[PDB]
């Protein structure tokens, strides 16, 4: 939950 | 599973629905060309773009109903694989020259001006001209794109239910083979035609993956010369491959 990629995969 | 039970139509429009924009860079005519302003365009223009893929990528059949981990995966193996058949897509049209955006076109002397790009460049105008022999259709494009995505990354999951969930990737690679080949018959060729064409497109993308590992190595090489300051996304993408 830490990587960018991961946040705005999470939108 | 509503992406597994989609028709090769239904499948195409998907694709086409889920099509980014094409954007601008940030070029200004007005300002000499130099080794760190090429990179800066290039890398801009990249890292804004990789805020579209990820939202194209949300919208490929089959994709959200893998698990978050996998799809971060799947995108930190295909991102460059991905704009580089999109900047080879866009370009088709202008031979010798790349379009990284309608206002940067670029030919192979302009990329001279950064160390050891013109190789790069090379191979990238290479496969646009491949791709204007063989007519490449539009409609092949949204497929080979998304075949991309959820190929390149496939094999090298690190592990569960592992298996099982990667069960479900290769039902939708099958399903967007079953697509190129609904395409291909319905623009009329013959079955042994369809089979031969369908074999040329998936043999591109082994140039694409090729390419694509020189050009994450080159990156690599400008990150540590300090060339060009890079953004914080293209810098996880980058070291996701755990290069040097
Ligand atoms: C990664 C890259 C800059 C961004 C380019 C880039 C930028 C935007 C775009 O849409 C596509 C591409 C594909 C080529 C990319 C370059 C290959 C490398 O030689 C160079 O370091
Ligand atoms: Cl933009
Ligand atoms: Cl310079
Ligand atoms: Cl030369
Ligand atoms: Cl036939």
């Amino acid at each position: 939950k830490h990587k960018i990629l991961h946040r705005l995969l999470q939108d | 599973s509503l992406a597994l039970s989609l028709t090769a139509d239904q499948m195409v429009s998907a694709l086409l629905d889920a099509e980014p924009p094409i954007l601008y860079s940030e070029y200004d005519p007005t300002r000499p060309f130099s080794e760190a302003s090429m990179m800066g365009l290039l890398t801009n223009l990249a890292d804004r773009e990789l805020v579209h893929m990820i939202n194209w990528a949300k919208r490929v059949p089959g994709f959200v109903d893998l698990t978050l981990h996998d799809q971060v995966h799947l995108l930190e193996c295909a991102w460059l694989e991905i704009l580089m058949i999109g900047l080879v897509w866009r370009s088709m049209e202008h031979p010798g020259k790349l379009l990284f955006a309608p206002n940067l076109l670029l030919d192979r002397n302009q990329g001279k001006c950064v160390e050891g790009m013109v190789e790069i460049f090379d191979m990238l105008l290479a496969t646009s001209s491949r791709f204007r022999m063989m007519n490449l259709q539009g409609e092949e494009f949204v497929c080979l794109k998304s075949i991309i995505l959820l190929n390149s990354g496939v094999y090298t999951f690190l592990s569960l239910k592992s298996l099982e969930e990667k069960d479900h990737i290769h039902r939708v690679l099958d399903k967007i083979t079953d697509t190129l080949i609904h395409l291909m018959a319905k623009a009329g060729l013959t079955l042994q035609q369809q089979h031969q064409r369908l074999a040329q497109l998936l043999l591109i993308l082994s140039h694409i993956r090729h390419m694509s590992n020189k050009g994450m190595e080159h990156l690599y090489s400008m990150k540590c010369k300090n060339v060009v300051p890079l953004s914080d996304l293209l810098l996880e993408m980058l070291d996701a491959h755990r290069l040097h």
